[PDB]
């Protein structure tokens, strides 16, 4: 069985833990707290192939940056997260996350990932973006954005309702192999 | 300067603060969420230019949450001392509550009064917010974890990590224990 690191990076509450456990445990979690640093390990099959990955959770919020980067050595793909809900977290994507991953983990792929994807025509989310004249993001907008920053893919999908959940790790682990 | 300068309270702080009490205590994730990063590094460099004339209105509630947290690491030494960081550390690894809890604040009469006025003003900004949790969910765990590297630091920065959670566990335990205060405070003021 083949073992591949995964670290997963975004601004803080768009989705990573959430996104994570689905995966590893399908199951999803209540407790409202930020995470500094955690681990999980999930099992998948691509291809033929079987392969462990290790699931390395992370703090969004600038004030770890001085932290985060302990979790990026040997990293085989990165999972890159906005949310959906979020056009300031997409805007930190180019701005800020590429930047750090690029510099720590030169060479490794990418997958860029926008979350909660049950929320893009969602009534009280459409209201309150329209409240500061935004929107859900766009997959286009999502998808040119990968191109920008020279992802591996782009996968949407909501951790809530599981929706693309299982496309999301394929894609990385598929990422991971080569 | 403005920001990274040496630290009643300083106006910056104090604008800040008071704007996110009046508008920002029913925002889910405040303090937790970011801003966007242009429109952070925008209002960060108009509280260089005129602090005062700065209409916050203007601004996204966690871009003003964003440069908040900036002004805190960008002070030329940490808001809790460099001097006491390590009796914070140790006042959190005595064995059970009380005793951590009244080192903490017996650490807290050693920090030099400038530094305890805005640590006291922004300790009494994070009680306000999480006495709303029911509303924005973010709790004094929530908050502790997000203060903690911007009010104390040490470098590994290895076990840092170690670290952390120590002062994540001393932040959380001053916002618990003023807000208990506060609850009690409340209750002697309608009594004898
Ligand atoms: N609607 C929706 N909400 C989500 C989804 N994933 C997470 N959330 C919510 O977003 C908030 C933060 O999620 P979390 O995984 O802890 O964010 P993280 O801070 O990036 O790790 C919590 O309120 C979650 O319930 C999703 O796919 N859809
Ligand atoms: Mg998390």
């Amino acid at each position: 069985a083949i073992r591949k690191k995964l670290v997963i990076v975004g601004d803080g509450a768009c989705g990573k833990t959430c996104l994570l456990i689905v995966n590893s445990k399908d199951q999803f979690p209540e407790v409202y707290v930020p995470t500094v640093f955690e681990n999980y390990v999930a099992d998948i099959e691509v291809d033929g192939k079987q392969v462990e990955l290790a699931l390395w959770d992370t703090a969004g919020q600038e004030d770890y940056d001085r932290l985060r980067p302990l979790s990026y050595p040997d990293t085989d793909v990165i999972l890159m997260c906005f949310s959906i809900d979020s056009p300031d977290s997409l805007e930190n994507i180019p701005e800020k996350w590429t930047p750090e991953v690029k510099h720590f983990c030169p060479n490794v792929p990418i997958i860029l990932v926008g979350n909660k994807k049950d929320l893009r025509n969602d009534e009280h989310t459409r209201r309150e973006l329209a409240k500061m004249k935004q929107e859900p993001v766009k997959p286009e907008e999502g998808r040119d954005m990968a191109n920008r920053i020279g992802a591996f893919g782009y996968m949407e999908c909501s951790a809530k309702t599981k929706d693309g959940v299982r496309e999301v790790f394929e894609m990385a682990t598929r990422a991971a192999l080569q | 300067g403005h920001f990274g300068v040496c630290v009643s309270v300083p106006i910056v702080l104090e604008k800040l603060l008071e704007h996110v009490e009046m508008h920002g205590l029913y925002t889910e994730g405040l303090y937790r969420k970011s801003g966007a990063a242009n429109r952070t590094r925008e209002l960060r460099q108009a509280l260089q230019t005129d602090p005062a004339a700065v209409k916050l209105e203007n601004f996204p509630i966690h871009a003003i949450t964003g440069v908040l947290k900036q002004w805190l690491r960008e002070l030329p030494e940490p808001l809790m001392t460099f001097a006491q960081y390590g009796d914070f550390l140790r006042a959190v690894e005595l064995p059970e509550k009380q005793e951590q809890l009244a080192a903490i604040y017996a650490v807290l009469e050693h920090l030099p009064e400038a530094n305890h006025n805005s640590l006291e003003r922004l300790i009494f900004h994070l009680v306000k917010v999480a006495l709303l949790e029911d509303v924005n969910r973010m709790s004094p765990g929530a908050l502790a974890i997000i203060f903690a590297p911007c009010l104390l630091r040490c470098s590994d920065p290895l076990t840092s990590m170690k670290d952390v959670l120590k002062i994540t566990t001393c932040v959380e335990m001053l916002i618990k224990e003023q807000m208990r205060k506060y609850k009690v405070k409340m209750e002697e003021i309608s009594q004898l």
